[PDB]
This record gives structure tokens, sequence and C-alpha cells, in this order.
């Protein structure tokens, strides 16, 4: 278990990156850090660190606290703080989930406050205004570095990657869009993959370009506008009634 | 402006202590709503608490959704607005909502007016907020070893952590898809399989009027493979 | 032209920019926001048309034909009630006009609440109006 | 319920300093709004800093000094105070150690201006100057 | 508190002077 | 240890003594001074607080050599205490009964703190494991911010 | 429920009041209460006889 | 004649805050920690403006870096 054992380091400070991507433009912006005088080409990259749980997850100075959010780069795969960080280092669970349940309206589970709005790309944290709990997973194409896998083989992966991070209410690949709605039983758990997974690899060690992971166009992982398909829609409309009996009972 | 609102916080929130010490920046954030200035309230609930609780949202902000500052959580029953909205929808009329301007403009103004929204108006009387608790309680009144199995037969509704869950308590790894119901679970284990079948909507076989459920199965599982 | 419907919506906001941009130079021209009211009217978006009608009342009340065009706007899609309170609303803005009485009056007369005409009407002629409405009356 | 301010160690300000040379994180982000802000207060810096110039005759002075957290400012908080003819005679002495100087040496060289080129940047104090001895200020010698 | 009970636990902290560990 | 002029009177008899400890603590000080680009800010704050502890134990051996163990003479004492090789204020306060430890002066002054009140550290830990008990909790924190500070060890 | 409200004094560094940023708002107008525009008069001869020269 | 009800000075407001610490440096360091400090703040200025093809060189001499 992750409560057995300490929290191993992701990375030493030497290992970890510096604050200077990528040179895209002429020159760099001291007050921004980041680059200008040309914006040719696409910023974006793939993550050199994954959360690997197992042989990461454990203890920390949080845990002898009760400090209730998680690290970000302990998502990310890249906290240079291991036992010695504040912020929480595993996977959010129920007992956790439900520790936090009453500022987690408000915030995320980094301990960051959401917003009236989804940010246009649906990409950023969440708003506050929805309870949302579906990640959509683009960038498949890019993750793979154009790897023409079947639509089994990669629903299949992404199985893999994201029911490892949390609690699954369930996924489905979609052929025609190139893209996953990956539901999941917590919104802590949902905010926890959605930092977790993005920019970062699909690919395998069993799959020939796993040297090239880099190189490509991390996994596009942001927020999920709900299905316009009422087969769906009834469903969560059903859920909303549940859970309305509930609190509604919970009131007197 | 004169500070001439006070903030409006919660008690679960806030947490149970007779005397906290909170700190007011003035003028001290745009809020979470309407961007718009306002006297940031923060404190940690105990001395000793890592967490800082700041109040989010505007006073004026907080009054027109009828809420708390820092939870974003109706004031009286401590529960998400837009659930709230949907509860009063359903009780005592038809629709309830609460629209916010997406429009970083409009937001301001619709801010700035005096005005309650829907399920505000409910909330904010006492007596009115009982009528409606009231009226919302009358309306409720053979083991090969295969580590590997093929389940059918799953309400559409049903998620993957019941399952699993359900599973757990009858004793690993699972997949499903709703459209198929082809429930291929696995077991980190074949001597947890054997386990978990002789401890037994729970159809099950153990590959590696039930004909009119296959039929449905089997059409269910053409679409999906069409998919 | 208009085929579908996300195109529509795309038409309804390029429009709405044009109005709103001519609104923001000329506050005040009313032929300009009973325009863009009929626009609404027209989209049968009826909320939105209100929302014209109420901002325009707003930049000028005085002009009694535009208080007439939104009255007649909201007898049009049957939503009596909401006509009824506005009229009255504008009585009560500016009753010294004959013309808000006057249509109120032939708005009850042909909803035949003959009861509520005798009420007004002696409401009216309790404001020591004109002799044209003693006469009318 | 009152005390005086702590006299830190001068190498925290120096660390500090250090830091804010390569600064390019969102670590720091509000202490660059406080190097911006710190702006309304440079000149009044400058003045302080040009108030306590060692003169002539002082090899190496210290001074006491206020210094942001961030080390987005550096004050020179001491003012810089003297005897009057205490310092008509400091300055008297280094007028004619000046002249004499001027006197005897057969060609003067004046510093080249400006002293650094563009590229080369404010060399660190601790690096470069705090190692080396400075050379003998002037002043006349007495009997 | 016996002040001896204080002088076992200060040699506790892993660290020397100001800075300890303990644990 | 501030820069040698003709107005520095010069070192008495029994620094020779000494110079090799504290240019080990003068030695750490610039390895402690550089850029050492710690891109993360807790990690950025323990570099300073090592030069703060740094600066403690060189001023808490003087004061050791001058009052503790009662071997070095007074006029060295002064004259160290001129050249700033220890802080003399912080020297005071250990002499002052209470603060016999004291990690740093940033740590008392209650007028820096938004609570009217000092550095959590100087809270005995017994004191302060008794409260973590009280409420269930355990300590909350392992080190102030003002400096390296795991207790400030009034005992 | 009691509380002891505090301003924590912030470095005179950083912007004394993060907030205001000199917004645009549009206002509301909050004319809830109507009000009457009343004026008291009836011209019929020298009323119409007038637009003609007017 | 110098105004006397403004017995609030400016080192003096700053000694009061938490936000500063005073320590004892060589006017020569005090100096060149404040071209250090200026320059830091002149370039973050220019760079918040957005305009970072002015370049500050490190004698304050300020140039534009291109055409
Ligand atoms: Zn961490
Ligand atoms: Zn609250
Ligand atoms: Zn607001
Ligand atoms: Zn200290
Ligand atoms: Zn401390
Ligand atoms: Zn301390």
């Amino acid at each position: 278990s992750w409560r057995d054992k300490s929290a191993k380091v992701q990375v030493k400070e030497s290992e970890l990156p510096s604050s200077i991507p990528a040179q895209t433009g002429l020159t760099f912006n001291i007050w921004y850090n980041k680059w200008s005088q040309g914006f040719a080409g696409n910023t974006r990259f793939v993550s050199p660190f994954a959360l690997q749980p197992q042989l990461h997850s454990g203890k920390t100075r949080g845990d002898n606290d009760g400090q209730l959010f998680f690290c970000l780069f302990f998502a990310k795969g890249m906290c240079c703080l291991g036992p010695k960080c504040e912020y929480l280092h595993h996977i959010p669970d129920e007992e956790d989930i439900g520790k936090l349940a009453l500022r987690t309206e408000v915030l995320d589970c980094f301990g960051r406050e959401k917003f009236a709005d989804y940010r246009e790309d649906m990409g950023g944290i969440g708003s506050f205004r929805k309870k949302n709990k579906t990640l959509y997973v683009g960038g498949i194409d890019g993750a793979l570095n154009s790897k023409h896998l079947k639509p089994a083989q990669i629903e299949s992966r992404i199985r893999f990657v994201f029911s490892r991070l949390g609690d699954i209410d369930r996924i489905r690949y979609v052929e025609s869009k190139n893209c996953g709605f990956v539901k999941f039983k917590y919104q802590a758990n949902a905010e926890f993959a959605k930092e977790a997974m993005s920019n970062q690899t699909l690919l395998l060690p069993s799959d020939k370009e796993w040297d090239d992971r880099r190189e490509g166009t991390g996994l596009l992982v942001k927020w999920a506008n709900e299905d316009p398909d009422p087969a769906a829609q009834k469903r969560l409309q059903e859920e909303l009634k549940l859970e309305s009996l509930n609190m509604m009972v919970h009131l007197i | 402006e004169i500070n001439e609102p006070p903030p409006n916080i919660c008690e679960q929130c806030l947490g149970d202590e007779a005397n906290i010490r909170m700190t007011k920046i003035p003028q001290g954030s745009e809020c979470k709503i309407c961007t718009l200035p306002f006297t940031l309230y923060h404190f940690k609930t105990s001395k000793r608490s890592n967490n800082i609780i700041k109040t989010l949202i505007c006073v004026r902000c907080a009054t027109q959704r009828n809420i708390c500052q820092c939870c974003m959580l109706d004031s009286r029953w401590h529960i998400p607005i837009q659930l709230r909205d949907h509860l009063i929808s359903l009780v005592n009329e038809e629709n309830v909502m609460t629209e916010e301007a997406k429009n970083d403009m409009m937001k301001r103004f619709l801010s700035l007016k005096n005005v309650k929204l829907g399920g505000a108006q409910i909330t904010s009387d006492p007596s009115e907020a009982d009528n409606i608790v009231d009226k919302l309680k009358n309306i409720l009144l053979k083991n090969p070893s295969t580590k590997s199995f093929f389940l059918y037969n799953i309400d559409a509704s049903i998620p993957e952590w019941k399952i699993t869950d359900t599973v757990s308590q009858l004793l690993l790894s699972l997949i499903v898809n709703h459209k198929a119901k082809c429930g291929g679970l696995r077991f980190q284990s074949s001597e947890l399989g054997e386990r978990f079948v002789s401890k037994i909507i729970f159809i099950i076989p153990w590959s590696s009027t039930a004909e009119n459920i296959k039929l449905s199965l089997s059409l269910n599982k053409l679409i999906q493979l069409e998919l | 032209d208009i085929l579908d419907l996300e195109e529509l919506r795309e038409y309804q906001r390029r429009k709405r920019t044009e109005y709103e941009g001519y609104l923001k130079r000329n506050r005040l021209d009313m032929g300009q926001w009973i325009r863009y009211a009929q626009f609404e009217i027209e989209q049968h978006d009826m909320r939105r048309a209100r929302s014209i009608f109420e901002r325009a009342l707003l930049v000028d009340s005085s002009f009694i034909p535009l208080w007439i065009r939104y009255i007649d706007a909201e007898l049009k899609v049957k939503c009596i009630n909401h006509a009824r309170n506005l009229m009255n609303r504008a009585i009560s803005t500016l009753p010294r006009v004959d013309k808000l009485w006057y249509k109120y009056l032939i708005v009850e007369e042909s909803l035949n609440n003959v009861e509520i005409v005798r009420s007004l009407y002696t409401k009216w002629c309790s404001l020591e109006p004109g002799v044209n409405a003693w006469n009318s009356f | 319920l009152y005390t005086p301010k702590a006299e830190m160690p001068p190498e925290h300000l120096r660390k500090i300093i250090n830091t804010h040379s390569d600064m390019a994180s969102k670590m720091y982000n509000t202490d660059k709004k406080a190097f911006l802000g710190a702006l309304k207060y440079l000149p009044h810096a400058i003045l302080k800093l040009l108030e306590n110039m060692p003169h002539p005759w002082e090899q190496a002075k210290e001074v006491k000094v206020l210094y942001h957290t961030s080390g987005a400012i550096t004050f020179v908080n001491e003012t810089p105070r003297v005897i009057e003819p205490v310092y008509t005679a400091q300055w008297s002495a280094t007028w004619i150690a000046m002249r004499r100087e001027k006197r005897d040496r057969t060609h003067f060289k004046r510093m080249r201006f400006p002293p650094f080129d563009d590229d080369e940047p404010p060399l660190s104090y601790e690096q470069h100057i705090e190692n080396i001895e400075p050379l003998d200020p002037i002043n006349l010698p007495l009997d | 508190f016996t002040k001896s009970e204080l002088k076992r636990r200060r040699k506790t902290r892993k660290g020397d002077g100001p800075w300890g560990s303990w644990s | 240890p501030r820069i040698k002029t003709r107005r520095s009177k010069p070192a008495p008899d029994g620094f020779e003594k000494i110079k090799p400890t504290l240019t080990d603590f003068e030695i750490q000080l610039r390895d402690a001074q550089k850029d050492k680009s710690s891109k993360l800010a807790a990690k950025s704050n323990e570099q300073l607080w090592e030069i703060m502890q740094l600066h403690h134990q060189r001023s808490r051996y003087i004061y050791t050599l001058y009052y503790k163990r009662k071997a070095i003479s007074k006029d060295l004492y002064d004259w160290l205490i001129k050249e700033k090789y220890a802080d003399k204020l912080l020297i005071a306060k250990w002499r002052k009964t209470g603060y016999e430890k004291l990690c740093c002066l940033r740590c008392i002054q209650k007028n820096e703190t938004n609570n009217g009140s000092t550095c959590i550290c100087r809270v005995p830990r017994a004191q302060l494991e008794e409260e973590a008990r009280k409420k269930g909790t355990q300590v909350s924190f392992h080190q102030c911010v003002h400096c390296g500070c795991r207790g400030c060890a009034s005992t | 429920h009691h509380i002891e409200v505090v301003s924590k004094q912030m470095d005179p560094l950083l912007p004394r009041f993060v907030g205001k940023k000199a917004r645009k708002v549009v206002a509301p107008t909050e004319n809830d209460e109507v009000v009457p525009v009343l004026h008291m008069d009836g011209s019929n001869d020298r009323g119409e006889a007038d637009p003609n020269e007017w | 004649l110098p105004t006397n009800h403004n017995k609030t000075k400016l080192l003096k407001s700053l000694k009061n805050t938490k936000y500063f610490q005073q320590t004892t440096i060589d006017w020569v360091e005090a100096g060149l920690q404040l071209c250090r400090q200026g320059h830091n703040m002149l370039n973050l200025l220019i760079h918040r403006k957005g305009l970072t093809y002015l370049h500050l060189d490190y004698n304050f001499n300020l140039k534009p870096t291109k055409t």
C-alpha cells in the first residue's frame, strides 16, 4: 500500500527542468516567463515524467498534518520534495475525498480556486458552477507519435492509464472523433487525473516508438461538455433526481 | 466605497471555534463570479490548520445567489447552488434556474443589480424555505480456473466503481463498456477467481427467459461494434 | 439561405452586434431601438425583445410610440397579463398622455373584461383628465 | 510592545540578491510586482546612496541598510552626518593632498568613462571586490 | 515536568543546536 | 567580517587560535552565496536558512568562547564584535535569560509578525506536543519561515 | 457565532489594492419603484393653430 | 518653511513593516546591489509593458534591439 511506505522523490531538483521552454520566438520576456518577437509553431510538448503511483506514492509532511490537498507535481510525477512535501503524495480515495468534501465545491484537489466559466477550451481547472467528473481526452494521434493502432488497443491503453489514477464511472473511446470521455467516481479524482495525464504519453515500453515519446505532443486532457446523446442525458437526469432525493431527505 | 455590507460566511465552512482571528484585505481581489473588486476576507479555521479559507466571491454576488461567500453553497442548507435550484424547480414549480451571464462585461452588470435570482427568493425568507421543505417532504411520500470472466446483463446506469466494490465485498481488474455490456472482468489471480466463484443482475459465464436476453445483448453488441 | 440551427445562431449574433453597435453611438434613436425589438420579436425570442424594450424605455420614457410598440408586441404572442401589467406601468409613468389610456381601454374591451374597463375608467376620470376622456367614458 | 529591527547577517541580503538575478519562475511572481512597486522609491534609494558616498579619505565605508525580503530594493538608512569643523578639516586635508598630487605627478591618468562596457554586467561585490584589498585613501601625512 | 525528561528529550533531536530533526 | 582598512585596529594576540574555525564559516557562507537556481520556493528558502543557521553557529561559537568556555580575552571579543564576525544583538539576547538558545532576532519581533506575537519556534516543543495531543493532531510545523528553526529551544 | 476581524499590513511594494483595475462597468438603473410624469393641461385652439406657425 | 506635521518619514515607515530587514553593508556593496536591483526593476517594467525589443544595457543605456 501507499500508507505502508514513505513517498519517494519523483526527481531531484538537479534532474528538474528549467523555466526557459523552447525559445519560441526571438527574445525572452522577463515578467511573463514566456517567449516573444515570434509565435511561429505550436507551444505544447510531452511531459518528461509520469505518475508511476505504486513506485512513488506514500507518506509526506502532509500525511502527518492533515493537509487536505494533493501535490500537483505528484500528479505530474515531478515533485522534488518527496516525503518533505506539504501537499500529499497518493491517489485520491473515498476517505480523502470525503475529508475535503466541504472545500472541494469551491476549489480543486490541488488547492486552487475554480472559476465562473470553463476556459473556452474546457482546458484548464474546472468551473465551480458545474460539478463535472468527465475528462475529454484529445490529442491521442499526437500522444502516440502517429502510431496506427486499433480503436480497441487505444481504449484499452487509455483504460490502463486513467483507471490506475482513480475509480472509473465509465470510459468510452470514439473512433469517429478519435477521443475519450473518461467519467470518474469523484470530482477530486477527475481533477487529479486531468493534471496527472495532461501532456503525457499513451505509449509503452513494448511499443517501438518508446524513445520518441518526448518528441511528439502529449495527451490533451481537457474537461468534457456533456454529450448531446439523449441516451446518457436521461441517465444523468435520473442520477440528479436520485441525488436530490438524498439531500432533500437529509434536510429534515 | 464604504465597508457597508458585512461578509456572508456560513457555519460548517468556518469551523467550530468560539473565536477565530480573520483578516480583511479591502478591495482585495476580483471575485470568482462577476470580475469585480471586493473586500477579500481570509482565515485559518484553526490556528495550526494549514488551509486558509479566503472569501472567493463578492458580498453582492453572495446575496444575489443567497449563498456562502467561501463555500458557494446556500447559507441555509449548505448544498450546491445549482442543486438547490433544481430542488426548488422540482417542488412548487417546473422551472427555477440562476443563469450567470458568461460574458465578462454583462456579468459585472448582473452582479450590480440588487435582485435575487430564482432559488434565492425562496431560501431568503425562512418561512418560505420551511414551506418548500414541507412540500418536498409531502412529495417524497464449476471452476476451470480462468481468472478472466465475461459478464453480461449490465444495467445501463450502473458504474464500474459499484461493480468493483461489490466484487470486493464478495472477495483485481475490470473492463466494462455500457454500449455492449461485454463486461470483460479479469482477476489478479486464478485462485482469486476460484474464491469469487465459490463465494457466489448477476448473469455470469466463465469464458476465456435468457434467450431474449441474448438477443438484446446481441443487437446492442453489434451496434457497439459498428461504433 | 438560413438553413441550419447553428448558422441561424451566428446570424442572430452578427445582427445583434450590428444593432448593439448602432445603439451604442446613439443611445437615443428610438427608431433603432424599436427596429431592434422588432428583430427580437421576429426571432421569436420574447425575453430578449422584452429586455430591449425595457432598456429602450429607460433610455427615453417620454417617447410614447415605443411604449405602444412594446405593448402591441406583448399582445402579439398572447402574453396578455404582461401586456396588462406593462400598460398599468405605462399609465403610472405617463398618466397625462391619453393614447396610453386609450390603448389600455381598447385592449380590455377586446378582452371583454368590461368590469375592469369600468374600474380603470373611474380611475382615469378621477384624475381630472381632458374632457375627451370623460366623453369616451 | 516594540523592539528594534534585526541587524541581519549581510550574507542573507547578498544571497537574496543573487537569487533575484535569474528570476524566471512562478516562484517570485509577486516579487516581480514588488520590484515594479519599488520604482516609486528607487530615486529615494539613489539619493540615500549618494548621500553616504564614502568621502575621499574613507577607504571602505560600511553603512546600515534596509532591504526588501525579496531584494527588490536596498535603501541606505544611515544619514551621513559629521562634525562641521572636523568635516572642513578633512576636506581641507584632501584639498591639500589632491593639490600636492597634482603638483608632483607629471601626468595624471583619469578614469575612462563609463567604467564598464554594456556587455560587462555589475560584478558581484562578494566574488571580486570583497576579497581584494583597497588602495590607500587620500590624506596628507600629518606630523 | 521533570527537567531530566527535557535533558533526555533534547538529545533525541537528530540535528544539533537550533535545527533539530525530531524524526 | 568587514574589510581591513587603515581605520581597522588589528586583531589582538589570541585571534590566531580561532581564525581557522571562523574561516570555515566564511567559506561556507561563500558556498552558500551563489545562484543555486532552485526553481522551487521551499528549497530556495532552505538555502537562505542555511546561511542564517550558519551565522547563528558562528556567533554562537564566539559567544561560547567568551562566556560559557571563558577562554578568549575581552579586547579580542570586542574587536570581533566591531568587525562583526559575531552579531552583538543576538549575543545580548543569548546572555538574557529565557533566550539562552535563540535562532535569530527576527523570531522575537512581535511587530513584524501579523499576530502580535513571537515566532512559533519559541514555543517549547513540549508545549506544542501537549497542544497537539489536546487537539488530536501532531506537530503541524517543522521549521519557521524566518530561519531554519525546528524549535528555538528555550528548553 | 463570534469572530475577530483584522487588517494585515502588507508589503509597501506590492499594490495596496490588488483588486481595482479601472473596469468599465455599465450601471443597472434600479428604478424598481415607478414614478409619474404628470402635467395638467389641454390646449386645442392655440395648441393646433400654433404648429402651422411653428 | 518645512511643514512639520508629516513626521512619518519614508524609511521609518518601511522600518515599521516586517518585509524589510536591516544590515550593515559596505557602501560599494550597496551601490552594486542597487545597480543590480535597479536593472532588474527597469527590465521587469519594460518586459511587463511587453516591449522586450528594448534591450537595457547593464550601463543603463537603453536602445532597441530590432528595427
Ligand atoms: Zn509533493
Ligand atoms: Zn461557508
Ligand atoms: Zn462578484
Ligand atoms: Zn530565527
Ligand atoms: Zn523562528
Ligand atoms: Zn527560532
